[PDB]
């Protein structure tokens, strides 16, 4: 319904060792 | 004091927050915000500067986002690479940092009683070896490989390029081997000497810091003052781009583009200016709100009713501090792809419907007050994210509106919506259509990603049937939310108040689980169901038929659940292998009303034909779509396979999915909901006598409705995992048809889940996290995706390696089981201190108490379906944790090569290491299954 | 022993137990005395059967053997006989059609070393493997609650509910 917080690509945080 | 240039008077913050804060600016430029919480287990900071990568040289792409990459490898005063890493993770801290066209924003959380050991290093991050050089660039090149088949990095950077090549918007952000090594290697460009000339940009007069603790607000000011005061002020310009990067030339233009997914979706692009300054009206949100709306009226009511659209999400988009965009995207339908030339014409009609009513006073004085209340109601966030975003924002408002600028709106001014009204007109529009039925149609093909493509001037002819558009009967003003709370009343503490969930009624209808929120005190509420009947995983079939009707239920409950979604009441209904799932969250208020709706459709569901078909076909298209999932993806889906004793593939899912029929269905819904076991968790802002009121109401809803009978208990039947063999290794191998990326996660297995082997397993993974992510990634350079950690699931527990990499997924296992020799000698050779550290910090990692009541209840949840229903675990495994010793080493000699009870299943995904056995090979699953036996379940409590 | 000295019962069975792919030995034992004398007496006919089989004559061993040979390949009389041999191969997943040559081939290898290796691992008192079950009925008036020389029995587990039982233990694979 409206953009949200980073809804494209960019954030691109270095390590991902937070997801899952 | 001298190295202060001023500081702020009061830094406006919610009435419901308890933390301190105090906002000041430093004579060289800094923009510093200090955060005191007396309460907190875990402190952060966070630094941001506000050049980015659309900042990069012509000549070398990406290199901010190097540069980002490069800073974590070490400094002058501290020379280690890893020692950064290797300190939180000795302290429970981690950190991250991105980058973004303005920005790049580095932060970081650890224990609150090391943020100095911490912060002085993060401070001498701003304040270049050549291996490290070498090695962090195919860090680099396997991030941009690992977004190269990836639908939104494809049509963004399609979208950065079909703008004004000459406009830095244009240029690539991410960067690869290519534009970092192999082009000025070939160019003879010194790298490392670009690295030190742009760390000219990283001046002290374009940063902003964020800092939270439990330290004092002067504590946190001498200490920011005494590490930051020595940056070094270059008074370096933000950068502006007046000129817009889309000109006359790429405006009325139409691309169509062919995806990798099989998806269906249209993409409508309105360039504006910068409406960043305009902060305190927000047009770009007053218009999204509008056009974006899914109640009676909307476009997108009327865009399904035609059965075009199913979704659809308009506003405005970012693009830089001199221009901005506005997007409307909405998914299509098999006959939404023909009429997009309609559906633009339905959404220049409801533009002129706008245009004709003008601005509404009352709809920005309704978002005012909504926007206010979930802004004084707001849950505690957590400080790494907090930081980050306060630090990313403080660059664009003053210290003290930091807090309220993009929430709170003040002023209504109606010029401004006018003028992006005016904007928006079929003169100033760009249409993408993104379709598979473009394969073989188009002609051109984007540089960096490869994406094939095709450009075509919009006909005059269209653009003036848009621009005769009249006025449409079906597009009508939304009306007045009537799910906006007004009862904000917190009940009293009961008190037979219990600190952990107690069990409130247990018959055979139904189990209650209750907890009144003596924490927070916030007039919310978490609301969980789940559903058990043997119908709803009994074959494909009828699971595919159980996600049918939910996702039917929920598509036809969008309209009308938009209004008290947009109010903070949200809900989510998601199917399980145990029967349905149903969570209703949000202000209590009105939580009652919605939540008997969301059950009267559940029990009176009449299925449209039409959302049927297109629903159906989506899902359709979704298990199609898994194939292109990532290769550690598709390894995490294979081992829960493995694992789990009943598993249907998705292959299984699709061929089954073509046997679905209405009269199959609408027989199966009364089926489903003929025998049913209910498990709730109500924990929020409501007392006892509400929880049974509410539990109560659903009961005799669903006999009255649906005449739903109890279970048997005989027939609640958890699910079993696949016990391995003693010195037992088997590997199951697939191909990625996708990506030409390869994956791999390695799985040993243990025995139970008890409190001696989960501190055990936990210790170890503590122990061997910044090692394992050091050594294969940050040294060996294997591949972007490296992860190792603990695996709980039916009850069964082990470690788990997961890695995406380019090297053959053999190559990869020998060098994890070398890993795994490495750190039997490193914690043979560790000191008791040492493993006294990694104790407290993983004490202090299990001790976290949760920020806000989503969490509690989340982790109420866990004990729930696990059926463990241990609340008081953290006290108990942390109490045995600290009386753990270096116990550990008979760990790894028993459950870890020559192990007598080796458990190893290997998962490879195609695109001095010791000697390894023969693995048995996994055939079929289903005799992987029948050959091996199976563990236990854990016993309730 | 059983019926013919002690007197028990009029039915006294045992002999192997065979389902889902997983086999045991079996006791079934219908008698007036008390289930925990009967089982007394089971045990102390297990340790008297140990003596007789490490008293047991080669020649006499021999003849078991053959005896059990004698069974194995007893050919089917009728055509509903050796169809239902066939269905319970099919049954069973196994479709071992030439069971009865290999089994009574790997019979005749047998020793009696192997038999009391077997007997003291998994089916003494005292075997590292024991996995015992005992089922209890008593009979209709009994409330709610010169003969060899017994041993010391452990404590028992009493089942409550069955469900209970299965949930808490792993399961067996399948025979390939
Ligand atoms: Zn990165």
């Amino acid at each position: 319904g409206i953009v949200e917080q980073c809804c494209t690509s960019i954030c691109s945080l270095y390590q991902l060792e937070n997801y899952c | 004091n001298p190295a202060i240039k001023r500081i702020g008077n009061h830094i406006t913050k919610s009435p419901e927050d308890k933390r301190e804060y105090r906002g000041l600016e430093l004579a060289n430029g800094i923009k510093v915000l200090l955060i005191s919480d007396p309460t907190t287990d875990k402190s952060s900071a966070a630094l941001d500067v506000h050049i980015g990568s659309l900042s990069d040289p012509p000549n070398i792409a990406g290199l901010s986002h190097f540069l980002q990459h490069m800073l974590f490898l070490g400094t002058k005063k501290y020379p280690k690479e890893n020692e950064y890493s290797q300190f939180l993770s000795e302290h429970a801290g981690s950190s991250n940092a991105f980058t973004s066209g303005e920005h790049t924003n580095y932060y970081f959380d650890v224990s609150h009683e090391h943020l100095e050991g911490a912060l002085d290093r993060f401070a001498q991050f701003f304040l270049f070896d050549e291996s490290a050089k070498d090695r962090e660039v195919n860090a680099v090149d396997s991030e941009h490989e690992k977004n190269v088949m990836n639908d939104a990095w494809r049509l963004f950077q399609l979208e950065k390029a079909t703008g004004n090549p000459k406009h830095p918007f244009s240029k690539f952000g991410t960067g690869n081997k290519y534009t970092l090594e192999t082009r000025p290697n070939q160019e003879g460009i010194d790298v490392r000497q670009e690295l030190l000339k742009f760390h000219a940009y990283y001046s002290s007069n374009l940063m902003a810091v964020v800092v939270l603790g439990r330290e004092s607000l002067d504590d946190l000011t001498n200490l920011v003052v005494k590490l930051f005061s020595e940056v070094e002020n270059k008074n370096v310009p933000l950068p502006e781009f007046p000129e817009h990067p889309f000109q006359e030339e790429h405006l009325k233009q139409l691309y169509k583009i062919v995806p990798i997914k099989d998806i269906r979706n249209l993409y409508v692009t309105f360039p504006i200016p910068d409406l960043q300054k305009y902060y305190k009206s927000n047009p770009g949100h007053y218009l999204g709100h509008l056009i974006g709306h899914e109640g009676p009226g909307s476009l997108l009511s009327e865009l399904k009713s035609k059965g075009w659209v199913n979704t659809l999400v308009g506003g405005q988009k970012e693009g830089a501090r001199g221009f901005m965009f506005f997007i409307i995207n909405v998914d299509l339908t098999e006959e939404g792809l023909l009429h997009v030339e309609d559906i633009i014409l339905h959404m220049f009609q409801y533009i002129q419907k706008l245009r004709a009513e003008g601005p509404q006073e009352w709809v920005f004085q309704e978002l005012k007050d909504l926007n206010a209340v979930a802004f004084r109601f707001k849950d505690k966030e957590r400080p790494r994210g907090y930081t980050s975003k306060i630090a990313g924002i403080l660059h664009y408002y003053p210290l003290e509106e930091v807090l309220t600028a993009e929430y709170l709106l003040e002023e209504f001014r109606p010029d401004l919506i006018e003028m992006v009204l005016d904007k928006l007109r079929p003169e100033n529009v760009r249409v993408a259509i993104v379709s598979k039925s473009f394969e073989g149609k188009t002609d051109r093909t984007e540089e960096w990603y490869g994406t094939q493509y095709k450009q075509e001037a919009i006909p005059d002819e269209v653009i003036k049937k848009w621009q005769n558009a009249d006025l449409n009967g079906k597009f009508k003003l939304p009306t007045k939310n009537e799910f906006i709370p007004t009862n904000f009343e917190i009940l009293p503490l009961e008190k037979e108040a219990t600190p952990y969930p107690a069990l409130i009624k247990d018959t055979a209808m139904s189990k209650l689980w209750f907890k009144q929120d003596d924490k927070f005190f916030l007039p919310k509420a978490n609301l969980n169901f789940e559903f058990f009947s043997p119908f709803a995983y009994v074959d494909p079939l009828h699971s595919n038929m159980a996600y049918l009707y939910l996702e039917l239920l929920k598509d036809s409950l969008n309209e009308y659940a938009y209004a008290a979604e947009l109010a903070g009441l949200s809900y989510d209904l998601q199917n399980t292998i145990y029967g349905m799932y149903l969570s209703v969250k949000g202000y209590n208020d009105k939580q009652p009303i919605l939540l008997k709706k969301i059950i009267e459709k559940m029990a009176t569901f009449e299925i449209d034909e039409k959302r049927f078909e297109i629903i159906k076909e989506a899902y359709m298209r979704s298990l199609n779509n898994f194939r292109a999932e990532q290769p550690h993806q598709h390894a995490m889906y294979y081992l829960r396979l493995l694992m789990t004793e009943v598993a249907w593939t998705k292959d299984e899912l699709k061929e089954a999915l073509d046997d679905v029929t209405l009269p199959r269905l609408k027989a199966f819904i009364p089926q489903l909901l003929s025998r049913l076991h209910i498990e709730a968790l109500l924990h929020g802002n409501i007392t006892k006598q509400a929880a049974l009121g509410i539990m109560q109401m659903v009961e005799d809803t669903l006999i009255e409705h649906a005449h739903t009978k109890p279970l048997l208990p005989s027939q609640l039947v958890r699910y079993r995992e696949v016990q391995l063999p003693d010195r037992g290794w088997f590997v199951y191998q697939q191909r990625n048809e996708v990506h030409n990326n390869s994956g791999i996660e390695i799985y040993y297995q243990t025995d139970m889940q008890s409190t001696s082997e989960n501190m055990f397993l936990e210790l170890f993974a503590q122990i061997i996290s910044e090692p394992a992510f050091n050594t294969l990634r940050t040294k060996e350079q294997l591949g972007y995706i490296v992860f190792s950690g603990p695996r709980r699931a039916n009850g069964i527990q082990g470690l788990r390696f997961i890695i995406q990499s380019e090297k053959p997924p053999h190559y990869l296992e020998s060098r994890v089981e070398a890993f795994l020799i490495t750190m039997e000698k490193s914690i043979e050779d560790m000191t008791e201190e040492a493993f006294q550290k990694h104790i407290q910090a993983l004490a202090i990692r299990r001790l976290d108490k949760p920020k806000k009541l989503s969490a509690e209840s989340a982790k109420y949840w866990g004990e729930i379906i696990s059926q463990q229903y241990n609340f008081d675990r953290d006290n108990t495994e942390v109490a045995y944790l600290k009386t753990l010793t270096k116990d550990i080493i008979k760990f790894y000699k028993e459950m870890l090569v020559d192990a007598p009870r080796r458990h190893k299943v290997s998962v490879h995904v195609l695109a001095q290491a010791p000697a390894l056995p023969q693995p048995e090979v996994i055939q079929n699953m289903t005799e992987f299954k029948r050959g091996l036996p199976l563990f236990p379940l854990v016993k309730p409590h | 022993t059983l019926r013919t000295k002690e007197q028990l019962g009029y039915i006294v069975f045992s002999g192997p137990r065979r389902a889902n792919g997983i086999q045991g030995l079996r006791f079934i034992i219908q008698s007036e005395k008390p289930p925990h004398y009967l089982e007394s007496r089971v045990e102390a006919f297990l340790i008297t059967m140990e003596k007789s089989i490490e008293d047991m004559t080669e020649e006499a061993f021999q003849k078991h053997i053959q005896a059990l040979a004698i069974r194995r390949l007893d050919k089917p009389k009728k055509l509903s006989a050796e169809s239902a041999k066939y269905w319970g191969e099919i049954i069973s997943q196994q479709y071992n059609f030439d069971r009865d040559n290999t089994e009574v081939a790997y019979l005749k290898t047998l020793t009696k070393e192997d038999i009391i290796k077997f007997y003291k691992e998994m089916l003494a008192v005292d075997a590292p493997r024991r996995h015992k079950v005992s089922v209890h009925v008593l009979a209709r008036e009994m409330d709610s609650n010169n003969l060899s020389q017994a041993p010391a029995l452990p404590q028992p587990e009493v089942i409550q509910n069955m469900t209970e039982f299965k949930r808490g233990l792993p399961l067996f694979p399948l025979v390939k």
